[PDB]
RNA sequence: GUGGAAAGGCGGGCAGAGGCGGUUU
């Protein structure tokens, strides 16, 4: 079942210097080709699902109404018992660490992480509704490359006995603070009810990124990304049998990841919201 | 080759005297090749450890055209030349040496557009101070 | 002749290079979506009584790439004999273990006549470590991961032999919705999105008996040179069993493949594309 | 076991050199030690590796000098001696500089179950062995304001070229040196983000991380500051907590400490119990 | 009717300890 795909374009400014990394000591993932480093899109999307698992796991009781699913859930991880699902939150384990995923179709349609995310599951699955595209550089901090600057820039870090103030010094390329990478998340609306529920977790995930880090050392200061929204287009499901423009634009210049929830999501997307 | 004069560098200076009096012959801005360019530089620094000039005593000239480096790239010369001028002033004596170098490529840049030629201006003013150091 | 080479412009990595049952399920799948149900069994009625697609091949930079025929290894001697016996052998095994050819040479090794092999390969198959972190206590998990990066002008085509209206109706308005969601591979991280362009190409292709396919067919009678691709496939989260199709380049005379229908106890029948693409060839003696 | 978020409290404010301030990293002409500087803009910042480690350092010779003190509040403090265990070459033999990194020994709690009661890893972080306790804060590197990047532009010197000498005693011959300095006055903006993990103690950590400033305003800030070169001084522009509502619904009411004019040590000792008693109605 | 569905290269780590730009004729 499908409607369109809700389309959010816009820029990730690292306001401070970023660290993805891959294994100058410690080098950040890059292309193979151009050498040019980038945002993986499992970086982003990986960092969203937690930050978002971490917001549904302080808030089980108060979403039981809304997201049904989330009554078979207790608040914690199933580490303290090497088992699998059983009444804790973070209950699949993958390899060695512990994460929510939803162990069938019927519980992750009524998830708020899986619905959005998708889920594994066992006998059933649960795909993704929204698709997080690399982020490569912008086309004008593509010629800072070409005319000779530095894209990354190596961090020299040292650590110092308490005692004897002995140093122990190491390196760390990091993506040089005020570069712009273009980013783009893809939302497949398959339930013409749960879109705007699913929009406003993105977004609030969106906007905990922007407090917390992304990626890399981060407590000592280099994650630090700013989210500028190009434009959000609908493309319905009649766009991909015609292919006339009748894709609804709604507009954003200037506006923040919490001025497009600052009452803004009523107002602004009035159009989507018409034509479903 | 740039690694023979090392050997030869550890009367001595008038024999390079000729080279930079060739050099200060040529005047007018990017008027030697990329490969050329860094052959002049290689005469000059080694016209200047014969006589040796430190770079501290350089190093407010050094500054000016660092300070202007990022304001040139994606951000006025007669600060430059006022300073240059001046800090060869108080020499003692190889600052005039220096200054042969310096001022006619600076009167040349005095009027000129500014993206391009200060860009090509500062790559061989590192190779002067690079290869200075690398024969002391 | 003339064909319709549908370009697909890469946004980012692709899981792999698809072949051809791997597109008919992706266009397959876009039908549904767009269209319904109906819609497939009128798509899935015009490619057994008509229209043919082929797997998927590189380009780089208006460069199109093309496999190399079976046809040029048992007479890849009889090719060169105009040439220096002291380098005949090296240039033998260097020739014989490419995997593509561009227009110019693909022409030339159809009629058995001398050519040369790409220098460049537009792609790379990259390993990537993926991690998987412990939402407590974050503790890393690594795991390793396939993609094929593409150069800056480089991508991935595919050609289209058979009417336009069927091509108007559905091949086309399939590319614009698997241009936003995936062609295979995990499209969750942006791998397999694409802009979509269309283009015709021309192929002289000798007059023959035998033709090579490009793209697999899952042959109904033996065929005369080949290599064996043995893929299954996954199917709404439903393992399909391994098939054994022909390779890309493989060397049929007058054998349409045929398009096999799997139960897989789904809610719908599961076609599998298996069918030929015919473009004339000469064996060699 | 259950990580849990309530949101987050934000400092900002503006850290000034009341002396000159040296960083500094191992351009062709230049100083020998320089001062790090953004790639991108040239300007001399200062790091959040810089800005946390010295506040980790100093908060553990904080408990190392009261070990009787600290050990009642918090367990697992009573797991160690006091002092390093650098004679006994030992990843854990009982003391509190347990853990070497290359050389030097630096207090790390080495499980996540003990790092959860350990006050100097709660607020900062663990990393042991299967154990990996994530750090609660977050120490941005501090450029500098919108005002000290206007004097850049107009010619104002931002950094500076002091000279030193060590003097032979015997024979009084002299050996310079050169050393990279910013310019005493120049200011810097910070940010501090504590996590909100567990409303009993999050109370514990500010004043815990508050005390580590008022030690960090007694001592210096990085390369040689026992010889003036730190003298830093912490002023706070904006103190706010900003609740989970908040990142749900984008509206602009998260509350807010005005800490306006007042200094690291009046945040602990003046008036938290004024300043946060409204942070604990919303939690 | 897609060799698919799910998965942050990450946790902890002060570029630091010492040094009268002044001797001497
Ligand atoms: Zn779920
Ligand atoms: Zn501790």
């Amino acid at each position: 079942r499908f409607y369109g795909k809700i389309v959010i374009k816009g820029k990730i400014k690292a306001v401070t210097g970023l660290h993805i990394g891959s294994q100058i000591d410690n080098p950040v993932i890059k292309d193979p080709h151009t050498g040019l480093p980038y945002i993986p899109g499992s970086s982003l999307k990986g960092r969203l699902r937690s930050l978002f698992e971490i917001l549904v796991n302080s808030r089980l009781g108060e979403w039981r109404e809304k997201y049904p699913s989330l009554a078979n859930y207790s608040p914690g991880s199933c580490r303290p018992d090497n088992q699998e699902n059983c009444g804790k939150f973070f209950n699949r384990k993958i390899n060695r660490g512990w994460i929510h995923v939803c162990p069938d179709y019927e519980t992750a349609l009524a998830c708020p992480v899986c619905r959005l995310f998708g889920a594994s599951g066992k006998e059933s699955n649960f795909p993704s509704r929204i698709i997080v595209r690399d982020a490569f550089l912008t086309k004008e901090w593509e010629e800072k490359w070409r005319a000779g600057e530095a894209i990354t820039e190596a961090k020299i870090e040292v650590g110092i006995d308490r005692v004897t103030s002995q140093a122990n010094p190491r390196t760390n390329e990091r993506v040089v603070a005020g570069a712009e990478f273009e980013f783009e998340i893809i939302y497949n609306v398959e339930n013409t009810t749960h879109w705007r529920d699913d929009i406003k977790n993105l977004l609030t995930a969106m906007a905990l990124l922007e407090d917390s880090y992304l990626g890399g050392s981060g407590s000592r200061g280099y994650g630090k990304v700013k989210f500028i929204f190009d434009s959000f287009e609908f493309r319905p499901l009649d766009y991909y049998r015609t292919g006339k423009d009748e894709d609804i634009v709604s507009i954003d210049a200037r506006e923040k990841s919490v001025s497009d929830i600052l009452s803004g999501f009523d107002s602004l997307f009035s159009e989507v919201e018409g034509k479903l | 080759v740039v690694g023979i004069k090392k050997m030869l560098e550890g009367q001595w200076e008038a024999i390079q005297p000729y080279f930079d009096n060739v050099v200060r012959e040529a005047k007018n801005f990017l008027e030697w090749s990329p490969n050329k360019r860094l052959a002049n530089a290689v005469t000059v620094a080694a016209y200047l450890t014969s006589q040796g000039l430190k770079t501290n005593q350089v190093r407010k000239i050094l500054d000016m055209a660092r300070t202007t480096e990022l304001k040139v790239k994606r951000g006025k010369d007669d600060l430059v030349k006022m300073r240059y001028l001046l800090a060869y002033t108080v020499g003692k004596y190889s600052l005039d040496a220096f200054h042969r170098i310096l001022d006619p490529m600076l009167e040349v840049l005095m009027g000129s557009p500014k993206k391009e030629n200060f860009e090509k201006f500062y790559d061989f003013l590192q190779a002067v101070v690079a290869y200075h150091k690398f024969f002391g | 002749p003339k064909f319709i080479a549908v370009k697909l412009i890469p946004k980012g990595p692709f899981r792999d290079i698809p072949r051809a049952d791997t597109l008919f399920g992706a266009i397959g799948n876009a039908i549904s979506a767009i269209h319904g149900q109906s819609a497939v069994e009128e798509l899935v009625d015009a490619f057994v009584g008509g229209a043919r697609i082929s797997s998927a091949f590189p380009y780089s930079g208006d460069t199109y790439y093309l496999p190399k025929p079976l046809s040029v290894e048992p007479a890849l001697e009889g090719i060169l004999t105009g040439l220096d016996e002291e380098e005949r052998y090296t240039t033998a095994k260097r020739l014989r273990k490419a995997k593509y050819l561009d227009l110019k040479n693909f022409e030339l090794a159809l009629r058995l006549r001398p050519f040369t092999i790409p220098e460049e390969i537009p792609y790379a198959r990259v390993d990537v470590p993926r991690v998987v972190l412990d939402r407590v206590t974050q503790d890393s998990s690594i795991y390793f991961w396939e993609e094929i990066r593409f150069r800056e002008k480089s991508g991935v085509y595919f050609l289209y032999s058979g009417p336009r209206e069927v091509f108007d109706g559905y091949i086309a308005p399939a590319m614009r919705f698997l241009g936003d969601t995936g062609i295979g591979g995990k499209s969750t991280w942006g791998a397999g999105l694409f802009e979509v362009e269309f283009h015709e190409m021309k192929i002289d292709a000798p007059g023959s008996e035998y033709s090579v396919t490009l793209s697999n067919a899952l042959p109904t009678k033996t065929p005369v040179l080949w290599r064996l691709l043995r893929k299954g496939g996954w199917s709404f989260g439903r393992r399909k069993p391994r098939m054994t199709f022909i390779a890309e380049g493989s060397i049929v005379k007058n054998d349409p493949g045929g398009m096999e229908r799997l139960e897989l106890g789904l809610s719908h029948e599961v076609y599998v594309y298996g069918l030929t693409f015919p473009l004339g060839v000469e064996l060699p003696e």
